[PDB]
């Protein structure tokens, strides 16, 4: 029920030489009152590392601040960008450090692993840092079941940037149309190794 | 005050370590460790360390002993100031017990020596505590059924040996052990030969005849992994076997 | 029970609240002054909830921001002020929570006029309009209906008059007396509205 | 989850399914449940997702530290002692039901560790929701001395029984054959749409930023 | 008695001086020179490397100039290990300020924090002071471009251009003769090369013993550059053209 | 210079502070323990208090006990020895709390030796200035007597003397084997040895300056101080012999 | 669980079942634990609690044994071991180990729910049985001790058949029949029967396969 | 009772660090060479006196799978810092799941070494460390001093007659050489300063595949 | 001896602790105090220090418990600390149990408190000597010293010019056991007078004994006794 207070959902999907993350923009209050329609749940850690935090908004902000602190210290100490897998393991350790008083958050991490080869990287978490890496898509939030159904039905392997954008946007919008406590706009980021496309969908406001 | 504390002198020396080693040398106790094929032996001189108090005639001479058990299977000899040596025995026992509790299996001789030297390094680095003037030999049998013999000094430097001495004579006792081992080059035969070589090495190093009452001999082997002192009668028989050609 | 209202336009921000001090079933005052906490440098923290928690948290934030501004000899930015307030509210959330609802208003040259809505769980976001209390349920849609980006300050005050009249007409607590902070044109003004 | 372990001659065989579930929903169709602890020690987890992952990482790296310090091959009993002491440090919480399988100088050793901190040396065992289905096959077919291939077949049958009988178990069969000399982790051991038109989604705004 | 071995580092001298602070300053004055200056485009830091041997990896190694944050960078004069300690602490303070306020730290506040740490060792306890002096350059919106100079005492000052380390007086002389208010990035870099040449007693400055870096704000985003030997060689030949 | 701290070795590998403690103990009041055929007998000669005439008769007693079956005495400073004896009683209490049986004598001796030794390690603690005798007797095991030196060394004896004039007492005690002499016959010998050894002691102060205790068959192998009726004929016979 | 100890004329026999946990998680367990060569202990109650108690008391016993060493020189499938410490010079007393176990259980008796039966031999009191109860009370039994769920079913039966000075053979038969009857009546106890006979100079551990035959 | 035993001299020097460096300069020599496909660390010792176990006195030690370390100075200090560095690498792997970057380990151990030059009631470490390794950013050879200063080297020596060995490496070393050439150069540099003939027993070499420590037969095959 | 008297944990080459000896040296500058006893009573007397004409005399004797009192010689602040410690121990024993504290146990605890300050370099010995008078099944006089020792006496005296009092006590010790209370008070006052006239202002005087809690003697009775002594 703590996750129902604000609502919210985050999704990520992979394509060929491209990846995408997306989220709803609602900040709710007491499960039914919408109080903001620009509360983005996606946060840039670096050019190849993005995190989507769904759950309680205070814990979203607190965890984002902690992660920004840790990433900035790592990168200034090493004079290089943090690896996405290193960030994912760090997020697992941070979430597990608060095991008995957890941040009520269900993150996803979306990015590019560098090898120069840019491999898509997606992983989903629970509140205590148990992480599952996936090759196709990741979902978290109160709309997880609808997102799982939409992605299972509509996911197409190795799509280009446009096809990936259309598929992830349709998955997110169809999943959000069946959820009371999430919606009110939809942000979609599409990362390719040269650029990022940020779009705001013409979504329902119910 | 550079020589008073464990801090560097202008030449880079820590003179307190040298003076602790001198304190170990001053006790005039000789101990010798030897390794066999599947056994290890320590022999020690069973005399009171040279200190302020001299040897009283009413002193119980059986109670004198530089050899100690750390566990049932690991044992040691400890030469130096007696209070320091007793403190180091208790430290080694505590380290072995902590290893057994934390890891669920018995520590080996090498890991014990390295933990003890880690403790000794704190004395060598921290100005507020005195170095333990205590040199030690440790023997055991490892999981691979081969004997371990290790030696450490107050500086905190652990080293494994086929044979070693803690005593007043070095580079002559080393030559004696070298000669005996190159001359040497069944489990009962190995045990007997290693015990004989330890006894004869101590006899040659000390340069006088050994009485069985005034030496202590302890042994580990695959035959009996427990670190055990051999009887005075067995030592007397071994001494008799010397000089019978 | 403490109705708070906030409305931000391009050239102003306006905060408003009922002026009632409640103790069980009796109004201690109809001219309460324990809700608004004006900070030096074009900043205001409007607090709801328990009066004691309001006093403790509001004075804590005020004395911390003043200490910052005197130690550094600068005016703290409104964004920094709002996120500092949220951080401190969230720090106490799992250790003796302050059961207070917050509207944080201010003006910067860096970011213009700014309004932040923040609840007792320290869930914060920047908003053009916001409300707190049960009366929020009766005013928010009015703020949704008559708001536009190019409002004048007088039109915003007319919208607040509509909100106050609806709170009188329909809300169970017939709230009649209100105080208002108007931040605009580098001045902070206090107004009192009955009915 | 269905996890199983057995002891064959000079080897341990661990096996697991590849399903992770968010309650009724299958959250991961190809999750990996066999965890590296050392070259000669492996383990599998059947409890709170997080606790198992972080406990396995902690055990693996602490075992590597112990190996570096002492230079000896790690022992399975050391891992058992560390795990049980850590789990008993918390009063039943941090639940981790572990099958820990390794080979050391004492031989091949398989342990079942309970979330409360009780260990049990066993010749075979199974854990998870489909533990009973696997244990049926194991108790029917296990014998004391078996070849590696026979143990692999029996592990596969047990995990398949769990996959097909337990709703919380599914996916592929993972196995790991641990010997003293090395390990063989065979992850894919056994395995029992519309494209939208361009521009169909309406958008309010787009912004292009070059990296 | 251990008080016989206590040197009493935090004890006043008869002249109202901390002897350990003055000896740390003496250590700083014997270190290689670090110069800083402010241009219209942004802040410049330069330094003369200590040549130990030709086998040093000179590819991406900077021992004098360090990044503290995306908008703050610093140049070292004194003991390098103490400097590494204080640089790590400064990075921690910058990110702690970003954690607490969700905005980047003003440069003066970071200088105040690290100098408070330096002053604490002179006032509290019985430990020696840090034997380092920093030239902390940076940019913030409230105060623009900034360059501060710190000391072992925790005293700090603010400069448009200054020098620390060996031959700092002649570097300051050249700076006051040549530095001016409205100056461009290229002009400031050439002046930094000139000052390093004059203070290092060389007619021509050699690129292999020059570290040079600058911070500049463009599009409201702060950008730091640490010049390589190739870019420094380009600037060296440009300096010799003039 | 090397003799100003217990935590410093001198160039010849010696700790001079412990040697000075030995010198302090060798000047203090005499104590001795002697194993006999049926028991152990302990005797403390407080010759230093021959000057002080107004001290209460037999109030000063350096003989103490642990568990009513271990005698513990000392030569040295009273306060330090009381500290050691309190530690011995604490160790006995803790051992019985843990294991529900009394502490073995050798374990107690080892623990007290470690407690004494720990104060010879650090620059800020005064090492204990006291030699401690701890002894016991049993029907099966006969007598066990231990002497713990200020350096932490512990040694087992059939008989031992510490403090002033210990050489003469040892020489006289060594003249005959006491393991085939009963304690009651041994008291006369101890009185004769005191009269021949300590020059301050005489016939008129033997009765009030000497503490006696034993553990033998007559005391049911438990601690007791010798009654005046047993002491008086023994010292009378010693005086008549002398 | 069934755990039984019986003192006979020249030793003490401990015995236990092997069943662990309606579902049987394990059917070959070791409820009798070797603390020292002359000292064993039987567990009953919570498994993790008792096992950590065994590890702690093994650590205590090892420390006590190392400290007990004096300086100088002195003087149906079975598995037999002779004591290394022939004269009982330094092996800890059974009373000492049982009492420190009682102390640890009593100190943590808010949550610990473990009942133990220590059996062993030392030179002072010869063979001994000690029963450490749930809250950390210790009672020395000079005839027999029983604990666990199954033991209740055999109480009177053991009380009928115990003799003061039983031989090895009849004590072995009695303890085996007792565990067999307890397994027959109690669902929580079953599997192979482990027995440990502790004597003056050796310990022998028996394993027994069992069947209950009756035409009552 | 805690005060710094290392203090500034009247001329600004920290004499205790100078004396630790003096102890380093008298100890047995070690070196490292970075090649375009690897990095090696080498050291020598007196010949064993027919009794000491050579395998129990290795100075070259493995920190992690692709990180090794050698030292010149005090052995006990080396064991303590080696244990601490293994702990720190394990801490990094627990945090981020990957092997520790060589630079991060070097910085952490450099700060730890610095802490013993300022914290009260202690002396500086009496050794100089050489840490070699490989990571995604390439091959690294780092020196760490008693002061806590650290240096990124292409090739170096840190003990007895290290000026002479450094001159030898300066003449011999090139930015692009094979691992075999670097090992040959290391062995020649070691035997140049050594008094007498340098046998296989007087050499240890470790090479960074995981970090490998060469066997005696391998060193002898190099010595042909 | 200037090398070895600098810190309290240093033994001299003669095996002496010079700082503890100096703490003992602090005791001889205090004003004289005397204590004697009979079979039934302990009588304590003392000379109160008076530092100028307009001063009042410094208090010399203090009540610890109903049948325990003390006198001090040395640094009075240390004596105050020890006095508070003793009073708290007595009242704590009367609180936990329903009986008077054992005098030997109290004196041993005070001596332990003395000794614990001689062990660490960050502490100094109490520069004060206490004489403790009590009746616990019999009259008893104890003495404590800076080195953590303690002793029991039939008669005691210390302070400035206490040697003459000690000589008088040595001469007259055999009489005190059979003396009555009035004769005992007269003997103690004469022993104090040997150290010097005495006055009601400058003479502290107290009695404890069988069926007689610790009581300072009143000024009129003290005047009568001083008249009888003269």
């Amino acid at each position: 029920s703590i996750y129902n207070y604000n609502g919210g959902c985050v999704l990520g999907m992979s394509g060929s030489n491209c990846v995408a993350i997306a989220c709803d923009l609602r900040l709710g209050a007491n499960t039914f009152t919408t109080v903001s329609t620009k509360f983005s749940k996606i946060f840039k850690m670096n050019n190849n590392v993005y995190v989507g935090l769904s759950g309680l908004a205070t814990d979203i902000q607190t965890l984002y601040e902690i992660l920004r602190y840790r990433v900035n210290l790592y990168e200034v100490r090493q004079d290089a960008e943090m690896d996405v897998e290193c960030f994912a393991n760090m997020l697992s350790s941070i979430l597990y450090s608060n095991r008995f008083s957890p941040y009520f958050v269900n993150p996803i991490v979306v990015g590019f692993k560098l090898k120069v080869n840019y491999e898509p990287y997606l992983t989903a978490y629970d509140l205590i840092g148990a992480k599952c890496e996936t090759r196709d898509f990741v979902v978290n939030g109160v709309t997880s079941e609808q997102l799982f159904g939409m992605c299972e039905s509509l996911y197409v392997k190795d799509q280009d940037e446009n096809g990936l954008f259309e598929t992830i946007s349709q998955c997110l919008l169809s999943a959000l149309d069946r959820d009371c406590i999430s919606g009110w706009g939809a942000e979609v980021l599409v990362l390719t190794p040269e650029k990022i496309i940020k779009k705001k969908l013409k979504a329902r406001m119910d | 005050y550079d020589r008073h504390l464990t801090i560097f002198s202008p030449d880079g020396n820590l003179y307190q370590i040298e003076y602790a080693i001198k304190a170990v040398k001053n006790t005039n106790i000789t101990s010798v460790g030897v390794k066999g094929e599947n056994c290890a032996v320590i022999i020690s001189q069973k005399k009171m360390a040279t200190q302020y108090i001299s040897q009283d005639k009413l002193l119980d001479y059986n109670n004198i002993t530089n050899i100690y058990n750390i566990t049932d299977e690991i044992g040691c000899s400890m030469v130096g100031m007696p209070g320091d040596c007793l403190s180091m025995v208790y430290k080694a026992r505590s380290e072995a017990s902590e290893f057994l509790y934390s890891n669920g299996y018995n520590v080996n001789a090498e890991t014990l020596c390295r933990n003890i030297c880690d403790k000794i390094q704190v004395y060598t680095q921290h100005a507020y505590m005195r170095l333990h003037a205590c040199s030690g030999m440790i023997i055991g049998i490892d999981e691979n059924n081969k004997p371990e013999l290790f030696k450490f000094d107050p500086s905190g430097f652990c080293a494994g040996y086929r044979a070693c001495v803690i005593g007043n004579k070095e580079q002559e006792s080393i030559s004696v052990l070298e000669r005996l081992l190159e001359k040497r080059k069944t489990i009962d035969e190995d045990i007997r030969n290693t015990t004989i070589l330890a006894i004869e090495a101590l006899q040659t190093i000390l340069a006088f005849d050994l009485k069985a009452s005034e030496i202590e001999v302890a042994i580990v082997s695959t035959k009996n992994r427990n670190f055990t002192q051999i009887s005075e009668k067995e030592i007397d028989n071994y001494l008799t076997y010397i000089a019978e050609r | 029970m403490d109705t708070l209202i906030g409305l931000r336009g391009n050239n102003f921000v306006v905060l408003a609240a009922d002026t009632y001090s409640i103790n069980s079933i009796i109004k201690l005052k109809n001219d309460d002054n324990t809700k608004f906490y004006d900070i030096h440098g074009n900043k205001c923290l409007l607090l709801g909830g328990s009066i004691g928690d309001r006093l403790q948290f509001g004075e804590f934030i005020r004395k911390n921001v003043h200490l910052y501004q005197y130690q550094n000899n600068t005016d703290m930015f409104v964004k920094s002020f709002a996120f500092f307030t949220r951080k401190n509210l969230a720090y106490y959330l799992r250790r003796n929570p302050f059961e207070v609802n917050c509207l944080i208003a201010g003006y910067d040259k860096k970011d213009g006029y700014q309004l932040y809505w923040c609840d007792y769980l320290s869930n914060m976001d920047s908003v053009n309009k916001g409300a707190h209390g049960y009366g929020a349920y009766l005013v928010s849609a009015i703020l949704d209906k008559y708001y536009h980006e190019n409002l004048t300050v007088d039109e915003a005050l007319d919208i607040f008059k509509l909100c106050f009249e609806e709170l009188k007409k329909r809300f169970l607590l017939t709230q009649i007396n209100y105080e208002l902070r108007i931040m605009y044109d580098n001045k902070v003004e206090t107004q009192y509205v009955t009915v | 989850t269905t996890i199983c372990g057995l002891v064959c001659q000079n080897a341990v065989i661990l096996g697991a399914d590849t399903r992770a579930t968010e309650g009724p929903i299958v959250a991961d169709k190809n999750c990996s449940k066999l965890h590296y602890i050392s070259k000669n020690i492996w383990c599998a987890g059947a409890g709170v997702a997080g606790d198992l992952e972080h406990t396995t990482l902690w055990l693996q790296h602490n075992v590597e530290l112990h190996r570096l310090n002492t230079n000896t091959q790690p022992r399975v009993s050391m891992c058992v002692s560390r795990l049980t002491q850590e789990l008993f440090k918390y009063q039943g919480y941090k639940v981790c039901a572990i099958v820990l399988g390794g080979v050391d100088v004492n031989g091949p050793q398989l342990y079942g560790i309970h979330p409360h901190g009780s260990s049990c040396l066993l010749p075979f065992t199974a854990l998870g929701s489909g533990s009973l289905n696997a244990m049926a096959v194991l108790e029917a077919k296990y014998r004391d001395n078996m070849t590696i291939e026979e143990g692999k077949n029996l592990v596969c049958e047990a995990i398949c029984a769990g996959i097909f009988n337990d709703l919380g178990s599914g996916g592929n069969v993972d196995i790991c054959v641990i010997t003293k000399d090395s390990y063989q982790h065979i992850r894919p051991y056994k395995e029992p749409p519309t494209i939208y038109p361009k521009g169909t989604t309406p958008i309010l705004s787009e912004k292009i930023e070059y990296i | 008695m251990a008080r016989r071995y206590d040197s009493r580092t935090t004890t006043f001298s008869p002249e109202g001086r901390l002897y350990q602070v003055e000896y740390a300053l003496e250590a700083i004055n014997n270190a290689s020179i670090t110069i800083g200056l402010i241009t219209k485009d942004g802040v410049i830091l330069g330094a003369d490397k200590v040549f130990i041997s030709k086998l040093i990896d000179k590819a991406n190694n900077y021992e004098k100039i360090y990044k503290i944050d995306k908008h703050i960078f610093c140049g070292v004069a004194g003991l390098n290990a103490d400097a590494n300690i204080l640089i790590n602490q400064s990075r921690l303070y910058a990110q702690r300020y970003l954690y607490n306020y969700n905005e980047v730290q003003p440069v003066s506040q970071l200088v105040v924090q690290i100098c408070d740490i330096k002053q604490s060792y002179t006032q509290y306890g019985g430990l020696r002071p840090y034997g380092v002096s920093f030239l902390i350059g940076g940019y913030d919106t409230k105060d623009g471009y900034q360059l501060y100079h710190t000391d072992p005492s925790g005293n700090y000052s603010g400069w448009f251009a200054t020098a620390i380390g060996t031959n700092n007086l002649t570097a300051s002389s050249v700076l006051k003769q040549e530095w001016k208010n409205d100056m461009t990035l290229e002009e400031g870099l050439l002046l930094a090369l000139k000052t390093l040449a004059k203070s290092t007693d060389t007619e021509i400055p050699k690129s292999e013993k020059i570290e040079l870096a600058y911070l500049t704000n463009k599009d409201g985003e702060v950008y730091q550059k640490y010049l390589t030997e190739k870019e420094i060689e380009e600037l060296i030949k440009l300096y010799t053209q003039k | 210079g090397y003799d100003l701290s217990v935590s410093t070795f001198s160039p010849d590998g010696r700790l001079y502070q412990v040697e000075y403690i030995y010198k302090s103990i060798n000047n203090n009041n005499t104590a001795l323990c002697l194993e006999c055929k049926d028991g152990i007998i302990c005797c403390c000669i407080n010759s230093n208090m021959d000057k002080n005439k107004m001290i209460k008769k037999n109030s000063y007693n350096r003989i103490y006990h642990v568990n009513n079956n271990i005698i513990i005495t000392y030569s040295g400073f009273d306060g330090d020895a009381r500290n050691i004896i309190d530690r011995a009683r604490s160790e006995a209490n803790t051992y019985y709390y843990n294991f529900h049986t009394n502490i073995p004598l050798h374990i107690l001796v080892n623990r007290i030796s470690l407690y004494i030794h720990a104060y010879t390690l650090y620059w800020h603690m005064r090492p204990f200035a006291a030699s401690i005798i701890i002894s016991s007797f049993n029907e099966k095991d006969k007598g066990d007597i231990y002497c713990i030196e200020p350096n932490g060394a512990c040694y087992k004896y059939s008989g031992i003397v510490i403090g002033k004039n210990k050489e003469m007492f040892k020489t006289e005690i060594e003249k005959k084997d006491y393991k085939d002499i009963n304690v009651r016959d041994a008291i006369e010998d101890i009185y004769k040895f005191i009269l021949t050894s300590d020059d301050h002691m005489n016939k008129n102060n033997l009765q009030n300056l000497v503490n006696f205790s034993w553990i033998c068959k007559e005391s049911s192998y438990e601690f007791q101080n010798i009654h005046e009726e047993i002491l008086t004929p023994a010292l009378n016979k010693a005086v008549e012999y002398i | 669980t069934t755990i039984i100890g019986i003192i006979y004329d020249n030793g003490v026999m401990l015995a236990c079942d092997s069943r662990t946990s309606t579902f049987i998680s394990n059917k070959c367990s070791r409820k009798i634990n070797r603390i020292n060569e002359n000292l064993y202990v039987c567990r009953s109650g919570a498994s993790a609690h008792s096992q950590k108690i065994i590890e702690i008391i093994k650590h205590y016993c090892v420390s006590m044994k190392n400290e007990n060493r004096k300086k100088g020189r002195f003087h149906v499938t079975k598995n037999k071991y002779f004591y290394e410490d022939k004269f009982n010079d330094y092996n800890p007393l059974v009373e000492n180990v049982a009492h420190i176990t009682k102390k640890i259980i009593y100190t943590n008796n808010n949550f610990l729910s473990c009942a133990l039966i220590f059996g062993g031999y030392d030179k002072i009191k010869k063979q001994q049985l000690y029963a450490v109860n749930l809250n950390g009370s210790i009672i020395e039994k000079h005839d027999f001790a029983v604990s666990g769920s199954g033991s209740i079913y055999i109480q009177s039966y053991l009380q009928d058949k115990y003799k003061k000075f039983m031989t090895k053979k009849e004590c072995f038969n009695l303890i085996l029949n007792c565990v067999k009857y307890a397994m027959h009546n109690d669902n929580s106890s079953g599997g192979l029967i482990r027995i440990v006979n502790i004597t003056k100079s050796f310990v022998e551990e028996f394993t027994v396969v069992n069947t209950q035959m009756n035409f009552q | 009772y805690s005060f710094s035993l290392t203090t500034f001299s009247p001329t600004g020097k920290l004499v205790q660090i100078e004396y630790a460096l003096n102890r380093v300069s008298s100890s047995s020599p070690a070196l490292g060479i970075r090649a375009k496909n690897g990095v090696i660390i080498a050291t020598e010792k007196k010949s064993p006196n027919e009794l000491i176990e050579e395998n129990s006195i290795f100075k070259i030690q493995q920190i992690s799978e692709h990180i090794g370390i050698v030292y010149a100075g005090m052995p006990g200090d080396f064991r303590v810092l080696l244990k601490r560095a293994r702990k720190e690498a394990i801490r990094y792997s627990l945090q981020y799941g990957s092997e520790i970057l060589v630079k991060e380990l070097v910085k952490i151990i450099a700060s730890i070494v610095q802490e013993f030059t300022q914290t009260g009631g202690v002396r500086p470490f009496g050794l100089s460390l050489l840490i070699c390794g490989v990571d995604v950013y390439g091959y690294h050879l780092y020196q760490i001093d008693p002061s806590g200063c650290y240096f990124n080297w292409m090739a170096t020596c840190v003990g007895k007659d290290y000026q002479n060995n450094m001159s030898f490496l300066e003449k011999r070393y090139n930015k692009d050489i094979e691992i075999e050439d670097a090992i040959h150069t290391a062995i020649l540099t070691l035997k140049e300063s050594y008094e007498g003939v340098l046998n296989e027993k007087n050499i240890e070499i470790g090479v960074a595949k995981p970090f490998k420590i060469l066997t005696q037969n391998e060193i002898k095959d190099y010595l042909i | 001896r200037n090398l070895y008297d600098t810190d309290n944990i240093i033994y001299s080459p003669e095996g002496r602790l010079y700082q503890v000896e100096y703490a003992s040296e602090a005791i001889k500058q205090g004003t004289c105090a005397v204590a004697i006893k009979s079979k039934d009573y302990v009588v304590v007397s003392g000379l109160k220090k008076c530092i100028s004409k307009l001063s009042f005399p410094q208090e010399k004797i203090f009540k610890i418990d109903d049948y325990i009192g003390i006198s001090m010689s040395g640094i009075t602040s240390d004596a105050k600390v020890l006095t508070k410690f003793m009073q708290n121990e007595c009242l704590s024993h009367k609180f936990l149990y329903n009986e008077n504290i054992n005098i030997e146990s109290l004196v041993r605890s005070v001596a332990d408190k003395y000794q614990k300050n001689t062990q660490k370099s960050s502490k100094r010995a109490f520069g004060v000597g206490l004489m403790i008078a009590a009746y616990h099944n019999e009259p008893c006089i104890f003495e404590t010293r800076p080195n953590g020792s303690y002793f029991e006496y039939d008669a005691l005296s210390f302070g400035a010019r206490s040697h003459a009092s000690k000589t008088y006590l040595e001469k007259n010790l055999h009489l005190f056991e059979e003396c009555s209370l009035e004769e005992l008070i007269l003997h103690c006052l004469k022993a104090l007078k040997c150290s010097l006239e005495l006055t009601i202002s400058n003479t502290a005087l107290a009695v404890v004994g069988k069926n007689h809690p610790w009581q300072e003697i009143s000024s009129l009775q003290l005047e009568e006794y001083l008249s009888k002594v003269k």
